[PDB]
This record gives C-alpha cells, structure tokens and sequence, in this order.
C-alpha cells in the first residue's frame, strides 16, 4: 500500500 | 482525457511553471561535472519522467503544454504522435548503452509510454512504477504480457482477454483476467517494482533524475533516499522540480542534449534503434570503457 499521489 | 474511465478527483499538482535554460557556457561546465560524477561513482540509478519522451512527440503532464497544464486552463491537450508510432530518443538510447557498460545499476521510470522496454532496455533492470500502455497482467497468476500495441484500457481495468499460461501440474490454461498496468490516481504501486527501485535508490550512490518535476510520490522521493544515505543527486529538468533544494547539481537543459554531451565526455556511442526489441534479461556486461578526459 504505497499510493500514487502528491501528498496533501 | 479521463473520458478514458479514470478518476477526476486527482491533484494535478503545480502545472505550467516557466522553463529555465542554463546558458551554453554553464551547461557544458555542468555536464562535464556529471560525467566525472558518473565515472567516479560505483552504483548509479537514473529516474525518468515524461520529460525524456517529449522529443519523440509525446507531451509532458505539467510543462508549458503539458496534459494537465492544458486541461487545467480549459484546453484540448495536443498529441503529435501515437504511442505505437513514437520512437525512442537519444536519452532512451543513451540509457540503454549506459546499462550495457555497467555505468547504470538500475532504471526507475514514471513513464507509461512503453519506450524504455521498446528501446531494448532490459526489463529486469527497470521498475515501471506507474505502468506501461503495452503491458497487461493476469489477475490470478501475476504473469505479464508485453504487446506490440497498447492493451487498450487504463486504471487497472480488464482488457477483455485471458491468460494463456499452462500450469506445472496438469498443464491446462489459467484463464485469469488480464488487466492493464496503468495506475490511476491513488492506485497502489506495483510491489516488486517499487521494492527493487527502493533498494536500488538506497544503495545507489549517484541518483540522476531526467525530465521529471518530482511532484508525484513515492516515485519522486526515491532520488532523495540516495542523499539520506550519503549519496549525490543530479536533477536534469527544464522546469524547476520539487526537490531542487536537495540537488548536488541542477541542470536546466534539454535532456537529449545533456545526454548527447554526457556520452561524448564518457567516450561512448549512442546506438540507433532498429525497432521494438523486448529484452527480458540484461546481457553479460561489456567491459567498462576508457577513463574520461578532464576539461579543455
Ligand atoms: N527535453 C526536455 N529536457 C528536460 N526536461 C524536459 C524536456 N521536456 C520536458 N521537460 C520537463 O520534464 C518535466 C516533466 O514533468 P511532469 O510533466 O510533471 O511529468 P512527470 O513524469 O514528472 O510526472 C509524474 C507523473 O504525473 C502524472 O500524473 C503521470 O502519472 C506521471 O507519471 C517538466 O518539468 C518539463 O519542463
Ligand atoms: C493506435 C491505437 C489503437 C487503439 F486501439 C487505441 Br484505444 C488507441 C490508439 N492510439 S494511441 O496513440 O495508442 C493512444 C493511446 C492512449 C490515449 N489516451 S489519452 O491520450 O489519455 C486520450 C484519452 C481520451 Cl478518453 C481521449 C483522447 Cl483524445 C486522448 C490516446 C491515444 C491517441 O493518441 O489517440
Ligand atoms: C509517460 C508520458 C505520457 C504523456 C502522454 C499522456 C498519456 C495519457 C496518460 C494518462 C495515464 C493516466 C495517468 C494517471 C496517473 C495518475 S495521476
Ligand atoms: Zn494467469
């Protein structure tokens, strides 16, 4: 569970 | 563009920043430094993003005419060429060669263009963290299928084809559901591929990012683990990137040019591309070339 996002 | 079935709830990040260009004097000075840094360093990991496929006519996401940049200001994106017809760039090919002579330990890519694999780059030294338009994968047994043409879905949807693997005992077809490998916003990264990239980047002592704005994680933070463990960090990108502050060396130039100069400073030929050559396993290493010359 390491999701592709920008974090915020 | 996400009429292709994908999430409209995505943070597109910071789009459309203006492109910086280093003046040609400072560029040559910098690329020389990189070349010394490559040769001087034992384990070297490269991190690619959309910026290295722009030369082939595939747009970036967050550039001046990026996909998200244009969507964000109410406009149709502009595709020059298809994924099938797109041809590997000097950078794609330079990277191929850099692996052959052991100057590249591992390659980490955010690109779904399929062009690293089609460049001939060995798959077992490549993490394709956001997927590959041409690769589909069996849900039941995890087996992958590199195709000649795109699998025709994104967002980890089913492509409407079944797995042809015949199993060890019995040897009858698996018939699992084949799905694309394209991650959607907030989809989990691939376990194997992220693990290898994570390890590669921890134990790397030089990380070089090429043509990524470094805004999407975890992909864009792997180059930092290199530094936290005492390594160096080179950032080749036209726009500024999210981690510019941590770079030991920023280069603001065209990536095809930088690599073109880099391969001369290392005294290496950049191959031409015959056409699509899926190479599952890396060949035996070629011998490491002559020592680089110093600056004239
Ligand atoms: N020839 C060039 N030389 C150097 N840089 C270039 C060139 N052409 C463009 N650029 C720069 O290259 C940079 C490209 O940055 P971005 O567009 O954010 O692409 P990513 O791969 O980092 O995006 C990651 C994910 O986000 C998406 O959702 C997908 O899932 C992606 O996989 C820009 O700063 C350009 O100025
Ligand atoms: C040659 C081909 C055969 C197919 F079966 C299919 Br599907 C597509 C292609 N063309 S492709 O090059 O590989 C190709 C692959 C993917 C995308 N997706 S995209 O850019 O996000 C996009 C999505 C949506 Cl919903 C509308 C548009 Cl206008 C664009 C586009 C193309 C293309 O450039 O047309
Ligand atoms: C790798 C370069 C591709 C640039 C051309 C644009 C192709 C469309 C890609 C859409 C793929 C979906 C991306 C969503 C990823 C989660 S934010
Ligand atoms: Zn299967």
């Amino acid at each position: 569970t390491a999701r592709k996002s920008t974090g915020g | 563009n996400y009429a292709a079935g994908l999430s409209p709830y995505a943070d597109k990040g910071k789009c459309g920043l203006p492109e910086i260009f280093d003046p040609p004097e400072e560029l040559e000075r910098k690329v020389w430094e990189l070349a010394r840094l490559v040769w001087q360093s034992s384990s070297v990991v490269f991190h690619t993003g959309a910026g290295i496929s722009t030369a082939s006519g595939i747009p970036d996401f967050r550039g001046p005419h990026g996909v998200w940049t244009m969507e964000e200001r109410g406009l149709a994106p502009k595709f020059d060429t298809t994924f099938e017809s797109a041809r590997p760039t000097q950078t794609h090919m330079a990277l191929v060669q850099l692996e052959r002579v052991g100057l590249l330990r591992f390659l980490v890519s955010q690109n779904v263009d399929g062009l690293h694999v089609r460049s001939g780059f060995p798959r077992d030294k490549l993490a394709e963290l956001h997927g590959n338009m041409f690769v589909e994968e069996c849900a039941k047994c995890k087996t992958q299928y590199v195709r000649d043409t795109v699998v025709g879905t994104m967002g980890l949807k089913a492509t409407g084809r079944l797995c042809t693997v015949a199993k060890a005992r019995g040897l009858r077809a698996c018939r699992g559901e084949l799905r694309d490998t394209i991650l959607d916003w907030e989809d989990s990264l691939p376990d194997r591929d992220l693990a290898l990239a994570d390890e590669a980047s921890r134990n790397a002592d030089l990380s070089i990012t090429l043509g990524t704005s470094l805004q999407i994680r975890p992909s864009g933070n792997l180059p930092l683990a290199t530094k936290r463990r005492g390594g160096r960090l080179v950032i080749v990108n036209l726009q500024p990137t999210k981690h510019d502050r941590h770079a030991d060396l920023r280069i603001h130039g065209y990536v095809d040019e930088v690599m073109t100069r880099l391969m001369k400073h290392l005294g290496l030929e950049i191959p031409a591309w015959d056409g699509p050559r899926v190479l599952e396993r890396a060949l035996p290493p070629l011998p490491r070339p002559p020592t680089p010359k110093l600056e004239p």
